[PDB]
């Protein structure tokens, strides 16, 4: 049975990916239009720099996470932001379709549509057979949200100098994922390996990811062509 | 150095 | 009587302009949209941008402009672009409306529009002004891709290093601009001064912008909103 | 430095 301090930890998870998941969309007729090789680029850009806005807010309101230092704080987002939206875009993400649906019919997002932007299908294949694995767990939003602050609160990430202060944080969100699945997820005693088998995924993504990027990023006439905040998150600075 | 992050953590 | 060489120099700037100014407006549905205090900048940073990368193409055809150095083609492009984006803006621009018709109606733009990117009416009142001073002139195209190629071809910028270089390149221009006027323009005896003030009216907006930009470019909330190739261009890097 | 314009101009 959960402690008040679990469940204290839950109520603000879900509250802060309330606070920063708009579920209508709305803001997508804010981004370059999608146009359907490059051809997708300036309207992903702006989603994933959108989306990145997201998790930095969603970041701010992790227990503990503000009160790590600047650094740590800058350390944690810059190798995790990837891997948060590709997982926090699974709640888009349909079985049926194989496809992301944001709203209305210019925002539904094929296999064909995430070719065109500048990455192959090395990273598009494992990207979508990570959204249907996901998909079919059927998590409840309880553990989606703990996922994602696992995931970014890693202290296995380049750049942290207080590892032992965000693994503490990690183990207490581990402890409370482990605790919700066994008393409030019928039949879920396999599932707490398969969603650690997941942020493993993550990390492979998060490589392929980086590595194409790489080569974006030094082809001025497409970098050119991403935000400053998507330069600056996914930059090599230090 | 990541000036945007910086401002956007407050 | 214009010389062949000078009437090679006014075929090849018209070629250049007509080859980087898109009379149809159609890259406009690229942009991020309008939205009519700071709801205009996505688009006109967009819009701007696009437009640094017009006045790059035309620059690049200017005869002689494409033998300076790198480090000369850079030092005149950062001080005179946002010069030759309001000169070139006026060919979009009416007397009547006291606004810059770009195709549609969502690409028609007021000054309540302008006022809505982070600039405030002393920039924006001696924008207009020179605008529909400008526009009294009745300019031949001759003479108004003339004296784009004068503005840009300007010595007396700041990191420039061949000053003698670039500025015979100019005096080259400005003769032809003054023999142009007094054999094929009728009633032009005071045009080829009004037009130099012009120039003046320009350094004038130049400083009222760059001064204007420095408060954009230190909120980074704002900044943020720009472009790569904006923040290149506009920025103050040696 | 300058890494757009420079491509920009070839
Ligand atoms: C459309 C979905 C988001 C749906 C969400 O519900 C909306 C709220 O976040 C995103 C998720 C992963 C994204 C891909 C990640 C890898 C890569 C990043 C790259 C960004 C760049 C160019 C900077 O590397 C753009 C192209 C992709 C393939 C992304 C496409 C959009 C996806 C599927
Ligand atoms: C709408 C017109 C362009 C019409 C052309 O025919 C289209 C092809 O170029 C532009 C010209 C000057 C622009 C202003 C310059 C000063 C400032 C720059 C600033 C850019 C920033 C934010 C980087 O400082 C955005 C806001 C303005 C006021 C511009 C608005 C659009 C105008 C009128």
């Amino acid at each position: 049975m959960l402690s008040d301090e679990q469940m204290q930890i839950i109520n603000s998870l879900v509250e802060a990916h309330h606070k920063t998941y708009d579920d209508s969309y709305s803001d997508f007729v804010r981004f370059r239009p999608p146009v359907r090789r490059l051809s997708m680029l300036p309207h992903l850009a702006d989603l994933v720099s959108y989306s990145i806005q997201k998790v930095i807010g969603f970041a701010k309101m992790i227990p503990g996470f503000r009160d790590l230092t600047a650094e740590d704080q800058i350390a944690l987002l810059k190798s995790s932001a990837i891997e948060i939206i590709m997982l926090r875009s699974n709640q888009s993400f349909s079985l049926e379709d194989m496809s992301w649906s944001c709203g209305g019919p210019d925002f539904k997002y094929c296999i064909n549509d995430v070719t065109k932007a500048g990455h192959t299908l090395e990273l598009l294949e494992p990207l979508v057979k990570f959204q249907v694995g996901l998909k079919k767990l059927k998590l409840h939003e309880e553990e989606h949200v703990l996922l994602m602050a696992i995931c970014l609160l890693s202290p296995d990430r380049p750049g942290v100098q207080d590892h032992v202060r965000i693994e503490a944080l990690q183990d207490r969100l581990c402890d409370v994922l482990q605790a919700y699945i066994r008393i409030q997820h019928p039949g879920g005693r396999l599932l707490y390996a398969k969603m650690i088998q997941k942020l493993a995924d993550l990390r492979s993504l998060n490589e392929e990811h980086s590595k194409q990027y790489r080569s974006l990023s030094f082809q001025p006439e497409h970098s050119m062509q991403l935000t400053p905040l998507v330069l600056e998150v996914f930059g090599s600075e230090v | 150095r990541h000036k945007i992050l910086h401002r956007l953590l407050q």
